């Protein structure tokens, strides 16, 4: 099994990460886009829904 | 306290990308607290704000236009940049970099560019560049006129000075006339002696960045 | 298709009555609610009443809740209305306009919805109420005296409208008619104007042709200048 | 999204005057309101901050007041360089917007204008076109009348003007208008005339060449 964790890092905070082995390593950082700058990659606010219905 | 001169082509074809800089003098662009700021005039219209860029990364553009526009800091050259994707003839206009100082005791965050540009003019064209010809007003109480003149030229602007920068009172540079052919033209005069015309130099310079053109003109007696 | 056309109207003297028509033709069933709506030249929409079914309507608005009555004929499809005691500021353009509501509403088909807007409109029926007495029109050139202007002056006319056109029809570049006044003495005034190159002027006749169906009036007159 | 709507559009006034332009918010802004003057070719300045505060290097003839909903500013004895387009500015939220502007035009004493013709230069000819110009020099009102004759003939058509701003200094207008002909035109007749009527002249004044002397 591999087990994942997660954690919110803070602008200008370090994550550290220290290991012997056993470990997979994030090789990318994943950002919101409702947390950018209107730099346009900024889309903002989703709702999330569960459907099981086609799109139209 | 700080310069700024603005830089850019002056002439984009329609669909394609406006890129615009800024000179920074004075201050450095790596300051955590003032912001860098566009805006436009469109032509005989109002002024649009364009956006704001913070050293750390903080941006926030006009709606109307934040889906094509971006901006960044140039930290090793001290200047800062204007990016506009995908533009018509509703972006010709001139555009002004300026510069504010986060003040929230007072102002929205990035909301009040205190020291600007004086502005550079885009044109959104098909058409091609076009410098100009330039022809001397010669000298018919007391008063004698002189000028040049900066015929077909395209796009606007023109720029004219009189014996480099050393004779200006009494210039007056006449705004741009837009002619059936679709060409610009414009008249530089001067007033001076009469007494003047046997024995001193008066040379117009006119200069035209998008063509790359100076041309100087010497003005006499017919 | 659901268009219906107004008829009747005029020039009547004030207190007398005059009821003007509204065949509704086309999708409308006439199931449906049908209203009036009047319009002055200078001011704004004003509903007028509606109808419904058969007697359900008896809606009429406060200016005319003692004047106006409101007919129905659906075996001949036409909607009426009965303009009884009328006064100065009847002068409009009446609109006859069809009525439909949300299908929430609207219970039984024929009865009336208490809620209902508008979506045919119809070409209207212009009505005057005055004193006055039909008269043609004194026209009156304005004289150029590289680009000139000329002009007639259409004056003292009544009821409206006036037509004006320049050369039978053959010089629209730079033609403006203006917007009658009314003046004081109860008639129109109104002034058509041209702008020529200066250099026609000599060449060129400019004559201002001027129509008055109310009172069968039509003059041409020649622009020339003096 | 904050509309700014400033009022008049336009208006002019005596040396000495005092000026009030009114700007008027779609919404309740607080005092985030900025007062920008704008002079032709240069960098619109900042002039008042905070509806109120006098920015540097501004005469104290300036004065901003109000909040809320409605703002004015105020020059109170107007100089000659305060000829400018002046704008309104809310900074209470994104996107900072701005008023459409206020010309603001100085009235003085008429001025008749000064008039030069300057015939085509010979350079020119060779390309196939004369340009005739016309200058009318440092005129006060800006209603002036150009008409050029040729041989006495009016031309109509072949002619555009140019007119500069208000002069900062001495709140005065120049005027040029220029007559293109094709050079083959421009030989076949000899009088070039500029006739100019203006409030300052009491009767039209004409400056004219003749062609090849």
């Amino acid at each position: 099994r591999i087990d994942f964790h997660w954690m919110l890092l803070d602008p200008g905070d370090t994550v550290t990460f220290t290991f012997n082995g056993a470990f997979i390593a994030p090789d990318r950082a994943t950002f919101l886009r409702s947390n950018a700058p209107s730099g346009i990659e900024y889309n903002g606010k989703s709702l999330g829904i569960q459907s099981d219905a086609q799109i139209d | 306290q700080v310069q700024l001169e603005e830089s850019g082509p002056g002439l984009v074809k329609p669909s394609e990308t406006l890129s615009l800089t800024c000179s920074v003098s004075g201050v450095s662009v790596t300051s955590d607290i003032y912001y860098w700021t566009w805006i436009r005039q469109p032509p005989g219209k109002g002024l649009e704000w364009i956006g704001y860029i913070f050293y750390n990364g903080d941006t926030n553009y006009n709606p109307s236009l934040k889906s094509r526009v971006t901006m960044s800091i140039d930290t090793s050259k001290n200047e800062f940049s204007l990016r506009l994707t995908s533009v018509t003839a509703a972006d010709t206009a001139v555009y002004f970099c300026a510069r504010g100082t986060e003040d929230l005791g007072y102002c929205s965050s990035g909301s009040c560019p205190n020291h600007w540009g004086q502005g550079t003019l885009v044109t959104v064209s098909s058409a091609s560049t076009k410098g100009p010809s330039v022809f001397p007003l010669a000298p018919s109480g007391g008063t004698a006129a002189l000028g040049c003149l900066v015929k077909d030229y395209f796009p606007e602007p023109v720029t004219v000075s009189w014996n480099s920068g050393a004779l200006t009172s009494g210039v007056h540079t006449f705004p741009a006339v837009l002619q059936s052919s679709g060409l610009y033209s414009l008249s530089s005069v001067v007033t001076v002696p009469s007494s003047s015309l046997g024995t001193q130099t008066y040379i117009c310079n006119v200069n035209h960045k998008p063509s790359n053109t100076k041309v100087d003109k010497r003005v006499e007696p017919k | 298709e659901v268009q219906l056309l107004e008829s009747g109207g005029g020039l009547v003297q004030p207190g007398e009555s005059l009821r003007v028509s509204c065949a509704a033709s086309g999708f409308t069933f006439r199931d449906s609610a049908l209203s009036w709506v009047r319009q002055a030249p200078g001011k704004g929409l004003e509903w007028v009443s509606a109808i419904s079914g058969n007697g359900g309507a008896t809606y009429y608005a406060d200016t005319v809740k003692g004047r106006f009555t409101i007919s129905r004929d659906n075996s001949q499809t036409t909607l009426y209305l009965q303009m009884n005691s009328l006064r100065a500021d009847d002068t409009a353009t009446y609109y006859c306009a069809k009525d439909e509501s949300p299908p929430i509403y609207n219970l039984m088909p024929g009865y009336y919805s208490t809620y209902y807007y508008m979506d045919v409109w119809g070409k209207g029926t212009t009505v005057t109420v005055s004193s006055a007495s039909t008269k043609g029109p004194s026209v009156f050139p304005l004289a150029p005296s590289g680009t000139a202007a000329l002009g007639c002056l259409v004056k003292d006319y009544f009821p409206e409208p006036v037509t004006v056109s320049w050369n039978s029809g053959a010089l629209t570049s730079g033609v403006h008619t203006f917007p009658a006044v009314l003046q004081s003495s109860g008639l129109y005034s109104l002034s058509s104007v041209v702008t020529v190159p200066s250099s026609s002027l000599g060449t060129q006749t400019y004559i201002c042709n001027v129509n008055h169906k109310p009172s069968n009036t039509k003059v041409d007159k020649r622009v020339e200048p003096k | 999204d904050i509309v700014m709507t400033q009022s008049p559009s336009s208006l002019s006034a005596s040396i000495g005057d005092r000026v009030t332009i009114t700007c008027r918010p779609s919404q309740n802004i607080r005092s985030f309101l900025n007062w920008f003057q704008h002079k032709p070719g240069k960098a619109p300045k900042l002039l008042i901050y905070a509806a109120s505060n006098l920015q540097s290097g501004v005469p104290s003839r300036f004065s901003g007041s109000g909040s809320g909903t409605e703002f004015t500013l105020t020059i109170r004895s107007l100089q000659p360089e305060d000829f400018a387009t002046y704008y309104c500015q809310q900074s209470y939220n994104t996107p900072p917007t701005f008023g459409q502007g206020t010309k603001v035009e100085i009235k003085r004493t008429v001025a008749a204008p000064s008039v030069f013709i300057f015939p085509p230069s010979d350079e020119q000819l060779k390309s196939g076109t004369a340009s005739v110009v016309c200058l009318l020099n440092n005129f006060y009102p800006r209603e002036a009348k150009v008409q050029w004759k040729v041989d006495n003939a009016l031309q109509s058509g072949n002619s555009q003007e140019s007119v500069t701003e208000q002069d900062s200094k001495d709140s005065t207008y120049s005027l040029s208008s220029t007559l293109t002909l094709s050079k083959a035109d421009y030989e076949k007749h000899k009088v070039y005339a500029c006739e100019v009527t203006h409030q300052g002249l009491s009767s039209p004044v004409t400056k004219s060449f003749n062609r090849g002397e």
